[PDB]
This record gives structure tokens, sequence and C-alpha cells, in this order.
């Protein structure tokens, strides 16, 4: 019927708008930050996808954890995450953020940033190439394109 | 009437757009979870106020130039500008423009 | 007749004065004074005082109440009395105001002296020690 | 003589904005008293009719008052035209 | 049909400030050996629409303790003033033909600081209040020299009517009569709109951004009319409109160029810039421009 | 990088500046003691990256 | 062997002082920087068209 | 290349075309094919008022020539 | 005398009474003073424009300027008082008494 057709099209429009302008704030904790700046360098030009460089936390759509999260730093990262407006997404970059990495068996390192915040995309590597991080960002865009909020509301 | 209608339209449009911005994302359910008082800022504000008063005195100059008393107008106009300069120089030399 | 628009503006003027004269939360009092100043500027403009109304609106609002707000934030029957003739090919308010530099030499001298003295006085008062 | 020239040269360095400001203000004060066109400006201002020229009642004793605008009597603006 | 004229003034300005974001991103990218947005839309052209929709569908973070009244008032005042400042301008014929149009624009720009003051006050933060105080101080400081430069320039025009500026520049631009004043005016308009190198500071955020970009475009259009006088033929005003629009676009792109070319000042450094370099020259050149028409018997007509 | 910086200001001027570090303390020197020399080589890539 | 980076002494003749004053009052070096940015806009960007183009790798 | 900035600029230019042009045409439409009359200084307003009174249709822009002199 | 003058005079009297009340907050005292000045400016402008008294068009501007200077002075005083007490409450100024 038209009732579900209208919400389907409106959901498609909202998803397109949300994913075609992703504004990230980056936690440049360690040397994965160098590769994310290489993703904003001229060769890859993340801005050309609508993904602005260094958005503020209060107008950020996605958080990129790029580096090792230590026990001393975990509360600050959770505090920053809470501040972000919803809908918010988290991309985990590199071994250190994914699962602790080369400091997994350490007394001062959080064994994966997903103990602290939920994670949408895990980008592997030490460090991932800027091209691999771009692949992860585009995968997050496809994941956003897959979501369907208005249908769930209409069918509930 | 034209100017009043123009301002009314501008204000109405701004209010409508701000309110729809503030209410479109409020309809969907979500989680829904000192002393210092720098004196320099006050002094720069006061300096602006005084220079603004002297600019207010300066404002009628475009009409002042058709008077048949050109010499007196030039003297007085120049005197005001000179007067304005003295305030700037006195404030400068008394360490009034520092941080 | 627009139901005594001058009377309506004067009534809004009085209401705004009643509002900020209760002196609630000096930022709110300043806001009420800003609204009253806008209404009074409207009164003067509607009367025909274009330059003087714009002087209200520029000097008073944009400088003086702005400095008041700065300092505060740092802390914790009509239409009948009118004329009949015209003005010519000029505006009489502008000619009278422009006569300040040819007719009002004495006023210019005393006003400039007072303003310079005010600058000096503010310096001396705020010096402190 | 030498002191003033040395001071002006030392001010033209490290303070050129103030030297320019004072030169421009001084010229603005001085030149109008020496220009020969300021009297022309005063005359141009006097020659602009904002009000109606109220005619005079003739009494047979006004040879220099014109009886018609085209008559040669009265002020002329050839000097304005040639400017 | 006055409402249609008001709408045909308001709506195209908002579209222009929406696509100015695209132009800025594209220009900065190409000055940085890269591109701007070129994926969303055929040439990035749908990027502003996606930005607007995303911003308008995001959760608004009300401070939960601040003055909701001023929190809602500040963007209203900002955007209302931004849209009001376009009415006086003659392109070639003005929507409202004001006798003292220039003074009206000055008064609007003077009001534009209440939005900064109220947004800083209603942030319920000491650090944001410090930043708001810095912004207000910079704005008032530079609007001083804007006013003085503006009256000095208008002394060659004969009145405050913006249409007469077209008549004054019938033969030659005003840039040739006074380029130093135009230079200081350009820097003061950079500092007035909080643009680099003077950039020291969901929905309502976009409202504030729209107001700032509309003020940028209007300030550049005002500069074009004031100093770069197009020739207007009364039987074909579209030539004047195209010329004026081209000059305004050039000045806005120059703002982007300047943002892409320089570092930013410190607070005390831009304060010293104004109070110790622009104000002395502005006073001196105001004296000079008062004396000049009388010395040379070139006083403009209107009184 | 990541830095916490606690400072005391008198108006514009900086009076005191105390940096707080350790937000990237991974314990590399203790981890090296459990590796061979070859295994401990890659830590030095990650030191000054 | 060592080099000096900032051990130059400005000339104090009238012409050099006038040149520095012209630089101060007319913003010559600012215009020079604007000129480099302008020139640099008029060349090819370095951006590749990912994912249709890929960065170079090695065996 | 750089000319790919031209589309957006063009769009922006078109938007800035709309206000001024619109005003002009509206001033032609409400003023009988002539520029809207300017009235400063109140002698101009008196001229407009006299025109409006002598038009016969309560419209200042309906101009009466010698054909109305009889 | 029409009702517009009556309303402006009433506004002046209301502002004067508000100044004389002194609930607290000397800043409110300065605000009441400047509201009085605004009413004075409006009514003087109305009288001068209504009677077509051209040379007196000078007077309102002058008044404004002088009064604004007073505000500056008053503000300075307020600021200094706060620096002694931390706030601008009226009841802090009781060191000197009759
Ligand atoms: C006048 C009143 C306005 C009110 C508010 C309305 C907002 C403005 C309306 C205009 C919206 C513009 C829509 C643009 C969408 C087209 C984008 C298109 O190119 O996307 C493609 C098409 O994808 C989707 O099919 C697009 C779905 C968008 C919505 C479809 C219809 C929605 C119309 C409903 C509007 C009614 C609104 C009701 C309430 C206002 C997929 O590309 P994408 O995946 O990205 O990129 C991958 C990268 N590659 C291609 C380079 C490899
Ligand atoms: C006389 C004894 C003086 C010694 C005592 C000193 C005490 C203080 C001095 C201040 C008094 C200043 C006197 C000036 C009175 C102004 C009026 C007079 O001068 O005539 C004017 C002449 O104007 C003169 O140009 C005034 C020049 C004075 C201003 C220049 C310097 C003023 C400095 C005074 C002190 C200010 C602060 C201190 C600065 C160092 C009028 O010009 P005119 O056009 O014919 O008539 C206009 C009427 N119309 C339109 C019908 C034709
Ligand atoms: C330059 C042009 C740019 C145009 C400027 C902006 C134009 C604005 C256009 C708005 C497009 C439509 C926005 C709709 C999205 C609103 C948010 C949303 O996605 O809805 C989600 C929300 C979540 O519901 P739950 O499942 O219960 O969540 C509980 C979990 N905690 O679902 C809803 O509430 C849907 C509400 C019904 C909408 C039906 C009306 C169709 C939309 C018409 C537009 C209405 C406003 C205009
Ligand atoms: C906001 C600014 C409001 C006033 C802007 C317009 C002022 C102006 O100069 O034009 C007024 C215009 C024409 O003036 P002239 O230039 O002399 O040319 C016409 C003569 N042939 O005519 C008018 O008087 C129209 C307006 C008169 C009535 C209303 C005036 C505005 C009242 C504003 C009230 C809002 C106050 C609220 C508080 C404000 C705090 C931000
Ligand atoms: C006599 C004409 C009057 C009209 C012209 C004036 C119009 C506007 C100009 C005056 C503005 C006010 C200036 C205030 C003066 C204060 C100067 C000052 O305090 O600066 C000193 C130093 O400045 C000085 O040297 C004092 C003035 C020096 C002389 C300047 C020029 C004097 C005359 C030069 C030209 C004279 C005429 C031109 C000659 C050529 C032929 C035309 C310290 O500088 P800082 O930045 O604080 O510290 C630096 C270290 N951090
Ligand atoms: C014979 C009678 C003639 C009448 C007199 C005329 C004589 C004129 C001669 C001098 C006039 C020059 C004045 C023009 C402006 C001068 C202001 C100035 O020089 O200020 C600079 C500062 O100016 C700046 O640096 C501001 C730059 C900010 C960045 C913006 C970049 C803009 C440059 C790109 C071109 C801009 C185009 C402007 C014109 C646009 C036209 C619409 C000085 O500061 P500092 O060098 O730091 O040192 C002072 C302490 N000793
Ligand atoms: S994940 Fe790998 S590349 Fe990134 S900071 Fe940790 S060790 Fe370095």
């Amino acid at each position: 019927s038209r009732g579900e057709y209208v919400v389907a099209k409106l959901d498609d429009l909202v998803n397109w708008a949300r994913r075609s302008s992703l504004w990230p704030m980056t936690f440049g904790l360690a040397c994965c930050a160098v590769e994310m700046m290489h993703m904003a360098a001229p060769r890859y030009d993340m801005d050309r996808f609508g993904v602005v460089f260094r958005a503020s936390p209060r107008q950020s759509d996605v958080m990129i954890v790029a580096g090792t999260l230590t026990n001393k730093m975990a509360p600050a990262l959770r505090k920053v995450y809470d501040q972000m407006p919803e809908p918010r997404y988290v991309v985990s970059m590199g071994s250190c953020a994914n699962g602790g990495g080369y400091y997994h068996y350490s007394y001062s390192v959080v064994r994966g940033c997903d103990r602290i915040v939920p994670v949408d995309i895990y980008v592997p590597g030490c460090p991932p190439t800027a091209e691999a991080l771009l692949y992860g960002i585009l995968q997050l865009q496809r994941k956003i394109k897959r979501e369907k909020r208005l249908r769930i509301w209409y069918r509930r | 009437m034209n100017i009043m209608l123009t301002l009314l339209t501008n204000v109405t449009l701004a209010s409508l757009l701000v309110l729809i911005a503030f209410w479109l994302p409020q309809l969907n359910a979500y989680s829904e979870k000192r002393l210092p008082f720098s004196m320099k800022f006050f002094l720069v504000a006061i300096t602006f106020l005084l220079f603004d008063l002297e600019i207010a005195l300066l404002l009628p100059l475009p009409w002042a130039s058709q008077t048949n008393n050109l010499k007196t107008m030039l003297t007085m106009a120049l005197f005001l500008l000179i007067l304005l300069a003295a305030s700037l120089a006195y404030e400068w030399t008394q360490k009034g423009l520092e941080w | 007749m627009t139901m005594y628009i001058a009377f309506i503006l004067s009534t809004i003027f009085v209401i705004g004065f009643v509002g900020f004269s209760s002196k609630p939360s000096p930022i709110y009092g300043g806001l009420g004074l800003i609204v009253s100043g806008g209404v009074g500027c409207g009164i003067v403009l509607n009367f025909g005082g274009s330059f003087l109304g714009l002087m209200v609106f520029l000097i008073y609002l944009g400088g003086m109440l702005v400095v008041f707000g700065y300092t505060t934030a740092m802390a914790t029957g009509d239409w009948v009395i009118y004329d009949t003739g015209d003005s010519g090919f000029f505006s009489e308010e502008a000619m009278g105001i422009a006569a300040l530099y040819s007719y009002g030499t004495w006023l210019v001298i005393v006003t400039g002296w007072s303003l310079l003295i005010g600058v000096v006085v503010i310096m001396e008062i705020t010096r402190g020690n | 003589a030498g002191r003033i020239a040395s001071f002006l040269k030392n001010a033209w360095a490290k303070e050129p904005v103030l030297v320019a400001s004072f030169a421009i203000g001084g010229l603005a004060i001085i030149l109008p008293s020496l220009s020969p066109y300021t009297n022309y400006a005063i005359r141009i201002n006097r020659a602009t009719p904002y009000n109606y020229p109220v005619p005079l009642r003739d009494d047979g004793n006004m040879p220099d008052v014109p009886s018609h605008p085209q008559d040669p009597q009265g002020p002329s603006l050839e000097w304005l035209k040639n400017l | 049909m006055f409402m249609i004229n008001i709408l045909s003034l308001i709506i195209p300005i908002l579209l222009a400030v929406a696509f100015l974001t695209l132009v800025e991103r594209k220009v900065l990218g190409y000055m940085q050996l890269r591109k701007g947005p070129n994926v969303v839309g055929p040439y990035g052209l749908l990027q502003p629409i996606a930005d607007a929709l995303k911003l308008f569908t995001k959760e608004p973070l009300r401070p939960a303790t601040s003055s909701i009244s001023m929190f809602i008032i500040a963007p209203i005042l900002a955007l209302s003033l931004a849209l009001t400042m376009w009415v006086p301008l003659p392109m070639p014929y003005p929507l409202i033909n004001m006798n003292l149009g220039v003074l009206f624009m000055l008064a609007m720009s003077s009001l534009a600081v209440y939005s900064i003051l109220w947004s800083g006050w209603a942030s319920n933060s000491k650090y944001a209040l410090i930043g708001a105080l810095r912004a207000v101080a910079q704005t008032i400081s530079y609007e001083v020299t804007l006013a003085i430069i503006l009256l000095s320039v208008l002394l060659m025009n004969g009145s405050y009517t913006l249409s007469t500026l077209i008549t004054t520049q019938e033969h030659i631009w005003m840039i040739f009569t006074s380029w130093p004043l135009a230079m200081m005016w350009f820097i003061s308009t950079l500092a007035e709109t909080n643009r680099a190198p003077f950039d020291l500071t969901a929905g309502p955020f976009a409202m504030f951004f729209m107001a700032e970009y509309a003020n940028i475009i209007m300030m550049n259009a005002f500069t074009a009319i004031l100093f770069l006088g197009a020739s207007h033929d009364p039987h074909t005003p579209e030539l004047y409109t195209i010329n004026f629009v081209l000059k305004t676009l050039a000045l806005t792109i120059t703002f982007l160029w300047i943002r892409a070319s320089y570092p930013r000042f410190r607070y005390d450094q831009l304060m010293h810039l104004l109070w110790k370099s622009f104000l002395p020259l502005t006073l001196a050149l105001c004296m000079w421009h008062i004396s000049l028409p009388i010395m040379t018997a070139s006083i403009p007509p209107q009184s | 990088g990541v830095l916490r910086l606690v400072m005391e200001l008198s108006g514009e001027m900086v009076r005191k500046c105390d940096p707080h570090i350790g937000l990237l303390h991974r314990g590399t020197e203790k981890l090296i003691e459990y590796k061979t020399y070859l295994q401990a080589l890659p830590y030095f890539d990650r030191l000054d990256y | 062997t060592y080099k000096f980076v900032n051990m130059r002494e400005p000339s104090m003749d009238m012409k050099s002082v006038t040149d520095r004053a012209a630089q101060t009052l007319l913003w010559t070096e600012l215009v020079r920087g604007l000129g480099m940015t302008l020139s640099y806009l008029f060349r090819e960007p370095a951006t590749i068209n990912y994912p249709f183009e890929k960065g170079p790798l090695s065996p | 290349m750089w000319f790919e900035i031209l589309p957006g600029i063009a769009v922006m230019a078109a938007c800035l075309f709309i206000p001024g042009m619109a005003t002009a045409h509206i001033h032609k439409f409400t003023n009988g094919g002539k520029e809207k009359r300017v009235a400063h200084f109140s002698y101009q307003w008196n001229l407009m008022e006299r025109d409006r009174r002598i038009s016969g249709v309560n419209r200042y822009h309906v101009t009466k020539g010698l054909e109305n002199i009889d | 005398m029409p009702l517009v003058y009556m309303n402006i005079i009433m506004a002046f009297a209301i502002a004067l009474a508000g100044l004389l009340m002194y609930r607290s907050h000397l800043m409110s005292s300065l605000l009441c003073l400047e509201g009085m000045m605004l009413s004075l400016f409006i009514m003087s402008t109305l009288i001068i424009l209504n009677t077509h008294f051209t040379l007196a068009n000078m007077m309102p501007i002058i008044l404004l300027v002088f009064a604004a200077c007073e505000a500056a002075l008053g503000l300075s005083l307020l600021v200094m008082v706060s620096n002694t007490y931390g706030t601008d409450y009226v009841q802090n100024l009781n060191l000197l008494q009759c």
C-alpha cells in the first residue's frame, strides 16, 4: 500500500542524507592517527566523499578510535562518546583499538575499545593503510544504507 | 508598512525554520539520557563606547559640507577629529591599550 | 487609521518600562530595556525622525546597552497635531543636525572637551592601586 | 637640524604607519588654507538655490535688480559653467 | 506583489549561502592539491542538500540547564539580522529605498553582537563565556573603524543613500579615489564576520552558520557596491545585476583565498592591529577626505 | 596527539603550566622483557611513530 | 661545518628603509603568498578515484 | 581540474541573479512599465500625490499629457 | 497635550520610581537611569520635531552623548565596587553612614 511505500521512500532519503555527510571526530591516540591524516591528504581526499576533516564533538556523526586506549584514557573517551548527538557510530581502527594489539598483555592497556563503547566497524591492520580505512568508512556507509528505522516504527 | 512587513516576514521565517529544526528530531524516540573578571575587557568595551560617542558626533559630516560657512565647518570638523586623536594618544601612552 | 499605532507603540514603551523597572535578574532587565529602546526608536521613526531614530538604534542599542550587557555578563489623539506644508527639497532634521558645525561651534567645543575629559577620567578611576 | 632628520629617519623605520598618519593629518590641516579653489567651493555652495527667490517690490529705484530672469542684471554663473 | 518581492529576496539568498559551502570546499580543496566534494551529486552539487537534511534530522543537545529563552532567541536574531541587511542594497533598484540606508546597515551590524553575547551567556560555561567576550570585543573594536571609514568614503557621495553610490561611480570606481580606505575596510570586514585570519572562535548550529555565511555574502556585496561601481543603464538593469553579482562572487572567493593562504592572529595581536594601526590611519584619512573636496571644489551635490 | 594540560592563568598571561602525561603509557619497557631481541625490535617502530 | 639561519643584518640606507616601509604599508609578502596559493590552484590535484583506482603496492 | 568548481559557482551566481532582477521586473509591473518613482525630500512626494489626484484612476503612474489640456 | 507625551512622561516616572526602589543589584540602578535618559530623548525629539524647531535638532544628539558618558563613568564605579566585594549588591555600600 501507500502507507508503507511513503515510509520506505522517506527512510531511503534520510539514510542517503545521513551517509552522504558523515562528520567524524577522531581520537588520534597513537600512530593510527598518522594513517587517518594520510586519508585526508590529497591522494585519497576523504572530504570528497562528504566526510569532513576534524569535526567538533558536538556536531560529529561518527567516532574513529585510532590508537591504543590506556586505562588512564578510557574515562575520557567514554565521556566524549556520551556527549555526541544521536545517531552516532564508532569505527575501531588498528590492532590496538580492536583488541589491544601489541600491548594486549599489559597492565595499563584496555584490551579493545569495545569494552568501553559499542563498535560498528573494525578496521584491521598495524596500521591499516589509508585506503583500508577508506574501505572501512565506505563499509560504514553501506551499513547505514542498510538500516531501516521508519519501517520498524510503521510495523510496530 | 513595507519595512514593517519585511521585518515581520524575516522574523517569521527565522522563527519557523528554527522551531522546525528544534522539533523535527524531538518527535522520534531516543535514549534521552568564574571569578577572574579581567579589567582589560571592561576597558576595551569602555574605549569602544567613548569612541562610538565621538563617531556619533562625526556622523552629520556629509550634510555639514553644504553650509556657505566652509571654513568654520572645516575647522570644527577637523577639531573633532583632532580631539578624537588625543583620546587615542592619551590612552595609548598611559598603557591603556595593553594585554 | 491603524487604531492609534503611535498610542500602541507608546503603550508597549510603558509596558517595557514596567517590565525592566521591577529589576528582575539584571540581564532580563537589560533585555526589557533593549525592547523598550527598539519600540522608542520605532516611535521616533514613525514620527518622521529618521536620523534621530537611527541614532537611538545605533548608538544606544549597538554601543551602550551592548557595553552594559558586556559588563553584566562579566559579573555573576495623534495624527492631528501634524503640520500642513512640505520641507522643500531637503529634510529639515538633517539640516538642523548638520548646523552643528556652522551654528553650534560652542556646543562642539564643550562636547569635545567633555568627551576627552571622560576618557581621562575613566583611565584614572580604573587605574586602581 | 640633524636631530630632526635622524628622528624622522628612525621613525620611518619600525613606525611607518604613525609617520604616514601624521603626514596625512598635517597635510589635511595645512593645505586648505593654501588652496585657491576653496573660495570656489564656497561660491558653488552659495550658488545652489534651495529656496524660492522672493521677488522685490519695484519702486523705480532698483537699477541693479533684474525685471526678468533673462535680463543681464544680477549674478551670473559663467564661472560655474567654465569650471 | 510586495510579498513576492520579499520572498524572491529571501529564498535565493538562502540557496546562495547553502551552495557557498560547496564552493568554499571546492576552492580550498583545489588550492590544497585535492578536490572538494565530488561524489554526492554530479559535481558535488547535492552535498549542501545532504548536509542540511543530516543536520535537521540529528538530535539537538539542549544544555538541560541553560536559559531556553535566550537559547532559542539567539539564532532567530542572528538570521533575522542577516536577512534584513539585504533589503537596503540596490541591485540596481533596492527592495526598500531608504534615505539613510548606509546608517541602517550600520545599525543592523551593530545589533549583530547581541546574538554572540546571548549564545555565550546561555552556554552555562565559563570558558565559552570567555570566548564570547573575546568575540564581542573584537567585533565592536572593528565596527568602530568600519563606521569611520564608511563616513569618510561617503563624503564623496553626498548622502547616505546607497543608490547615489551608483551615480557617484558613473565614470570611475571609488577604489581609485581611496584605495587605502578600501584596504582597511576589507580587513575590517574580515574581522567583523570572524573570518580567517580572524577566526579565533544540530539545527540551531546550522542556523548560526547560515547567518554567518549570509553576512559574509552581504558584506562582500556591500563592498562591491561601495568601492566597485558598476555602470547602470536605466533601460536594461540586468547588465548592472550581472556585473554586481560577478564582483560580489569575486570578493567572496577572495575571502576563501585568504582563509586558505594565511595563519591566524592572536587575540592581542589583532587588537593591537586595530587600535594601533588602523585607527590612526583611519583618523588621518578621515581628516584628509574631509579636507579634499573643499580644497579642490569637488563637493557632491545633495544636501 | 593526546595530552592533558593543567595551567594557571592571570588574565591573558600564562602563570603556570603543568602537563599530565601517561595517557599513552602502554608499558613497552616491561613488555620488552618478555620478548627476544628480534621480537622486541618492532616496539621501536611504535615508540616515535 | 655549520651554518647560520638567522644572522642577517638589515641595511639602514634610505632606499632599504623605504622598501621595508612599502612592504609594511602595501602588504607585498601577503600578496606573494596569495599568489602562490592561486598558482597552486591551477594545477592537477593528486586525488585518485577510489575504489575505481587503487594506490600502488608491491610484491 | 579547477573548472569543476565552476558548476557550484554558477548555481550560486544564478541565485544571486534572482533578487535584483526580480525587483526590477516587479517595479516595471506595479509602475506601468516604468521605474518605480523615487520620493525623497517631500517635494517629490508632493509631485506623486498631485499625479495620483489628477490621474482620475487614483494611480500616480498614469501620466497625463497635452491630450488632457483641452 | 496628547496621550503620546503622557505615555512618555509616565515611562520616565516609572523608571525614576524603579531607580528609587533599590531592591538590589546596582546594575539595575544604572539600567533605570538609562531608561530615564531614553524616555527623555524620545520626548525631546518628539517636541522638537513637532514644532519644526530646526536648530534644536542638535539638542537630542548632544543629550544622548553626554548621558552615555555618564553611563561609562557609572559602569566604571560599579566595576571598582565589585572588585572590593566580589558582587555589586547595594547593601555592600554601608561603610559610610549618617
Ligand atoms: C521543496 C520541499 C522540500 C522539503 C524537504 C525535502 C528535501 C529536498 C528534496 C531533494 C532530496 C535530494 C535526493 C538526492 C538522492 C539521489 C542520490 C543518488 O545518487 O544516490 C544513488 C541512489 O541511491 C538511492 O536509491 C537513493 C535514495 C534517495 C531517496 C529516494 C526517493 C526519496 C524521495 C522522498 C522525498 C519526500 C519527502 C517527504 C517529507 C518532506 C546511490 O548513490 P550512493 O549509494 O549514495 O553512492 C555510492 C558511490 N558510488 C555510486 C560513486 C559508487
Ligand atoms: C576671548 C578670551 C579667550 C581666553 C579664555 C580661554 C577660556 C577657554 C577657551 C574656550 C572658548 C572658545 C571661544 C570660541 C567661541 C565660538 C564662537 C565664535 O568663535 O564664533 C564662531 C567662529 O568660529 C571659529 O572658527 C571658532 C574656532 C575655535 C575652535 C578651534 C580651537 C578651539 C579650542 C578651545 C578649547 C577646546 C579644548 C582645549 C584644546 C587645546 C562662529 O563662526 P561664524 O561662522 O562666524 O558664525 C556662525 C553663525 N552664522 C551661522 C549665523 C553665520
Ligand atoms: C600634527 C598633525 C595632527 C593630525 C595628525 C594625526 C592624525 C592621527 C594620528 C595620531 C594618532 C594617535 C597616535 C598616538 C601616538 C602614540 C605613539 C606611541 O606611543 O608609540 C610609541 C612609539 O612611537 C613613536 O615613536 C612616537 C611617535 C613617533 C613620531 C611619529 C611621526 C611623527 C611625525 C612624522 C612625520 C611628520 C610630518 C611628515 C614629514 C614629511 C613631509 C610631509 C611606542 O610604540 P609601542 O607599540 O607601544 O611599543 C613598541 C614596542 N613593543
Ligand atoms: C599626497 C596626498 C595623498 C594622500 C595620502 C595617501 C598616502 C597613502 C600611503 C599609505 C597608505 C597605506 C595604508 C593602507 C593600509 C595600511 C595598514 C597597515 O599597513 O597595517 C599593517 C598590517 O596589515 C596587515 O597585515 C593585515 C593583513 C591581514 C590578512 C589579510 C590579507 C589581505 C591581503 C590580500 C589583499 C587584500 C586586498 C585589500 C583591498 C580589497 C579591495 C576591496 C601594519 O601592521 P604590522 O605590519 O603588523 O606592524 C605594525 C606595527 N609597527
Ligand atoms: S594499532 Fe599498530 S599502527 Fe596503530 S598505533 Fe597501535 S601499533 Fe601503531
